[PDB]
């Protein structure tokens, strides 16, 4: 047995010179093993402990050297004190008894501190990196708590660091990579160019091979760009070898076919299929269920039906039971199959390898694909499931009854049918809890209302005032709605069925009395129970009070720009809104990098086609990934040819401050740095409404009269529209028209003569009759109820 | 008053299961004498501790069922002359004082406090 | 991968004589017991070829007069995993001269001890074969 006494006091024992290593060790043993076994105690003895264990250390009993490292091994991030050995560690560094040395670092580095982290470091990295692979391991182990801890530390070490992780050793080569885990958790790129290592090289363990697949996958996700190649390449190397992980891994996810990928690779997977099919890899249950994925395509599904049917036909292995409820589900099955199995089954599923439990997944499988629905099933299913039985059922049940609700069945009067009955002589008062909660409100939606009474009475028969209540509660959901017949008679029954036995008597009288008390339709009651989109942005805009003119917005952008490309460090998407007015650009973002937030924040766009340019707006402060409003104001020149469409140019400026997300600083100091803002253009389309005419006819023309201005081309190298057509139906966002849109894969000739309304009111009108000789000339229009759009829409279109 | 205080100090004095929502109907009545004959706030602050102390513990955790609450008119329950003493308890649903109480009693926490002294 | 959640090595009485969470995150000897207890009591010396309890890999064994527990994840490939189990059993016989035994276990843990810290430290395995080792130990 276990206990500390007799040992503290055993510490004498230090006190000999006359001891046989084997003598102490067992002694030594003995603490250990309480331990081993599990034991809790006081710092002041274990410090105790080690003084008085430390106090032994003249010899290089070798054995000495190791048990102590257990000793030791047993504190790690719930230590007490560094320092004592410390010589002791150095000692050996100098001292070459290798093997020992090793241990000892290793348990000290979840134990570690920064100072005493000084401490090892030329060294180090020396010994990370020295000699014999043996030694060059114990090293490695020994940071990764530390990196619990931190690890950074060493981080830093890097363009330098890696190289080193050259290896030449299978086991070790496996090794250095998951620390690579960590490495590629901090990057990505590094990973690309290094691939093309990884890549370049065939590889050793097995084991390397299998982080980076999971890597490998990982990135192919989404697509890991062009695996064609390789993904081939790589199909080759996970296929074959002589260590079997790597063909499978692969081959789970791999699949690739609602109408894709199973060229090859449905063969290769056969032959692994097949290979497997008989527990080699008693992994291949799993795979079934989902990595390798299966819901099918039509003829290839009738192919599936001999290796499911090996599995089905064995019955055993704990990884068979499984396999047989996976592939069988996956692939699906006929009917009649069915039927054979339920015998089958029959026998199986108490225990057959402990059946019950993979059956119970089966099961909740089987509630799923028919919840209450293929009923036929269903209802087979109850019996059977009823039937089988044991008792086990009641579990699936929870989750059946689920499934029925899930679908909301409507074969209820059947499935209810069933359920009914069978639960009647199928008992289990625990399952008449739930379900007469849910009943409790379905009630008269479905109705059959004599067999539902029917039955509601029968649910009540049994005893149990508790059983009884149900009947009551479920009701009032169901009464309040009255059914084909209820109202009347719901008044009736109450009356016709009633109850003594107290608190039963009470349950009788007190839902009268509750009935007593309220109206009987109010107790029902109770106890069962432009100016634009844009515009709003003009409001949403308006709580800052600095401006220098808005109006009412008009039409918002047509699209918002990141004014940062992606994921930048001050990531910015910038949505622009037009009014009457002024246009604001109110800047939404994340200051991404964590190294900043971004101060003393503003604005700059500088414009080409006019606008008045009052101000530039910033943010006072932005911290890391979090919106903050900058904004950018000016009032819109509306009557001039060239003045709202613009490009403005763009720079940030801020004094960037460095964070501590720890617990930071914000302190008047930092220094400015400004990046490229990027540009803004304005649109033909953050302005407008696209429209249909209030007088197309006159209007049509009359914008013609006082406004057109016009150009021609003649169209001589392409024939097509199109080119144009992507830059007018896109740019000016505005419908072609007069039933004069339409054109087919191809067609003769096309006009659209086209709508919206600019900003300040007046309203932009294009028309533009594209004329296909068989070279195209076109007359494009552009005429307006504003000035500045009819030069704009020649422009603006393109 | 003699009723209620007795009721109080047996509840304290047990404490190890049951099940009743339907006794507080019991004791309750149509109509009762509670309070003095009214406190209003600091009443509303009365029914708040007393039975909050009971609702601390319903809100605390479970192992078997003791009665799963259907306690709608519960809460009418705990909020001419008939008619407005109606409205009042509508309106619900010293006084400080009484309040404050409640919130001390605030009974899963003392529960938990138990099993931690416990361990 | 820092993917030991234990290794014990288990008595077939629901008694853990070894166990080493190498990585743990839930506790209690307790609880340590009870989780036992719902899948010892359950597998009964008998194991299974494979088991995955918790989407998690179990690959436990027995012996002739021991239970073999590891706790892993089943994320993590089988082949190798019982390789390591492989090589726990396959080692210790050999080089002792003799596996397992309960009378084995009883005279002296320490081999075991010494030989586990060896294999495995933690959540990561270190090593899975024997030769290694034997040329490494001399114990």
């Amino acid at each position: 047995h276990l206990e500390k006494s007799a040992v503290l006091q055993e510490a004498r024992v230090f006190n000999e010179t006359p001891i046989n290593p084997r003598k102490c060790a067992h002694i030594l043993t003995k603490i250990l093993y309480l331990i081993n076994q599990g034991e809790h105690l006081g710092t002041t003895e274990a410090t105790e402990a080690f003084f008085a264990m430390t106090k032994l250390f003249q010899s290089n009993d070798p054995t000495l050297r190791r048990m102590c490292y257990l000793t030791i091994k047993e504190m790690s991030c719930i230590a007490e004190d560094v320092i004592i050995v410390t010589s002791s560690l150095t000692k050996d560094m100098t001292g070459k008894e290798d093997n020992y040395r090793g241990p000892a670092v290793r348990a000290l580095c979840q134990i570690t501190d920064s100072t005493m982290l000084q401490a090892v470091e030329r060294y180090m990295k020396q010994a990370i990196v020295d000699k014999v692979p043996s030694v060059s391991s114990s090293a490695l182990v020994s940071s990764l708590h530390l990196l619990k801890c931190s690890f950074d530390v060493v981080k830093r070490w890097v363009n330098e660091a890696q190289e080193a992780a050259s290896s030449d050793n299978i086991m070790v080569q496996y090794h250095a990579l998951g620390l690579l885990y960590h490495v590629r958790k901090n990057d990505r790129l590094a990973v690309s160019k290094m691939i093309s290592k990884f890549t370049r090289h065939g590889l050793k363990s097995p084991f390397a091979y299998c982080m980076m697949i999971r890597v490998a996958s990982k990135q192919l996700e989404e697509e890991d760009g062009s695996r064609d190649s390789p993904l081939f390449d790589f199909i080759e190397s996970c296929l074959r070898n002589k260590h079997e992980m790597v063909v499978y891994e692969a081959a789970s996810a791999i699949v690739n076919l609602p109408g894709c990928s199973a060229k090859e690779l449905a063969p290769a997977v056969s032959v692994l299929q097949l290979f497997c099919s008989s527990p080699k890899a008693a992994l291949r249950y799993a795979a079934v269920r989902t990595l390798n994925k299966v819901a099918m395509k039509h003829p290839s599904a009738v192919t599936a039906c001999n290796l499911d049917l090996e599995n089905l036909v064995t019955d055993s292995n704990r990884s068979i039971a499984t396999l047989a409820i996976t592939t069988l589900l996956k692939t699906g099955s006929e009917s009649s199959i069915d039927r054979l199995m339920k015998q089958i089954s029959s026998f199986m599923s108490e225990i057959s390898d402990e059946f019950k439990v993979v059956v119970v997944q089966a099961i909740s499988a089987l509630c799923q694909k028919y919840p209450r629905k293929h009923a036929v099933l269903m209802n087979f299913l109850f019996t059977m499931l009823r039937e089988e039985g044991g008792f086990e059922y009641k579990r699936a049940i929870v989750d059946c009854i689920i499934s029925i609700i899930e679908e909301n069945s409507e074969s209820k009067e059947t499935g209810l049918s069933h359920l009914c009955e069978f639960i009647e002589d199928c008992e289990f008062t625990v399952l008449a809890t739930r379900i007469l909660h849910l009943l409790g409100q379905e009630g008269p939606k479905t109705n059959n209302p004599s067999k539902y009474i029917r039955f509601i009475y029968n649910r009540v028969v049994l005893e149990h005032e508790e059983v009884r209540a149900g009947a009551v509660s479920a009701l009032a959901k169901f009464g309040a709605q009255n059914e084909e017949m209820l109202p009347s008679i719901l008044v009736l029954l109450k009356r016709c069925v009633m109850d003594d036995d107290n608190e039963v008597r009470d349950r009788a009288t007190f839902y009268l009395n509750v009935l007593e008390q309220k109206q009987k339709a109010l107790n029902a009651g109770y106890i069962l129970n432009a100016a634009t989109r844009q515009e709003i942005f003009q409001e949403q805009l308006a709580a800052v009070p600095e401006f220098q003119g808005l109006g009412p917005l008009f039409k918002s952008s047509p699209e918002p720009v990141a004014l940062t490309e992606s994921e930048t460090e001050y990531v910015i998407r910038c949505t622009k809104h037009t009014f009457s007015d002024h246009l604001v650009f109110q800047f939404d973002c994340t200051n991404t990098l964590n190294d900043q937030t971004l101060e003393n924040v503003t604005v700059q766009m500088e414009p080409t086609e006019a606008y008045e340019v009052l101000s530039y707006v910033p943010a006072r402060s932005l911290p890391y990934n979090q919106p903050g409003t900058c904004y950018t104001l000016v009032a819109l020149p509306t009557e001039d040819p060239t003045a709202v469409a613009c490009t403005f140019s763009c720079v940030m400026k801020f004094t960037v401050k460095d964070c501590d997300p720890n617990t930071g600083e914000i302190d008047e100091e930092g220094y400015e740095d400004e990046y490229v803002l990027e540009d803004l253009e304005v649109t033909v389309a953050d302005h407008i409404q696209k429209v249909m005419k209030v007088n197309f006819e006159a209007a049509w023309d009359e914008v013609g009269d006082e406004f057109e201005k016009e150009e021609t081309f003649t169209l001589s190298t392409i024939k097509t529209l199109e080119e144009a057509v992507g830059n007018i139906v896109k740019f000016l966002g505005m419908h072609p028209c007069e039933r004069s849109d339409k054109v087919p894969e191809n067609k003769n000739t096309h006009t659209l003569l086209l709508a919206g309304v600019f900003r300040g009111g007046h309203d932009i009108l294009v028309r533009s009759r594209l004329l296909l000789l068989d070279t195209v000339t076109m007359q494009v229009t552009a005429r307006s109820s504003e000035e500045l759009p009819v030069d704009i829409i020649l422009a603006s279109v393109g | 008053e003699d009723i209620q205080s007795v009721m109080t100090e047996v509840r304290r004095s047990l404490g190890e299961i049951p099940i009743v929502e339907s006794e507080i109907k019991k004791e309750a009545g149509e109509l009762k004498p509670e309070e003095e004959i009214t406190v209003g706030p600091v009443q509303k602050l009365v029914t708040e501790m007393g039975t909050y102390a009971t609702q601390s513990a319903l809100s605390s955790s479970r192992p078997t069922k003791k009665e799963e609450d259907r306690p709608p008119l519960r809460g009418f329950l705990l909020d001419v002359a008939a008619s407005l003493a109606t409205t009042l308890t509508k309106i619900a649903l010293f006084v400080a004082e009484a309040m404050l109480l409640m919130a001390t009693i605030l009974d899963v926490d003392r529960i938990s406090l138990c099993l931690k002294v416990l361990s | 991968l820092y993917t030991v959640k234990a290794i014990l090595i288990l008595d077939n009485d629901g008694d853990r004589l070894f166990a080493k969470y190498y990585d743990d995150t839930y506790p209690s000897v307790k609880e340590q017991k009870a989780f036992e207890k719902n899948i010892f009591n359950k597998t009964h010396r008998t194991d299974s070829e494979i088991a995955l309890l918790e989407g998690l890999t179990v690959v436990y064994k027995s012996s002739i007069d021991l239970y073999f527990y590891v706790i892993g994840s089943s994320y993590e490939n089988e082949l190798m995993l019982m390789a390591v189990l492989n090589c726990l059993f396959d080692s210790l016989s050999q080089m002792l001269r003799k596996n397992v035994e309960k009378r084995a276990l009883l005279e002296n843990m320490e081999g075991l001890f010494l030989a586990v810290d060896e294999i495995v430290d933690g959540g990561v395995i270190l090593e899975s074969d024997p030769q290694q080792v034997v040329h490494r130990v001399a114990l």
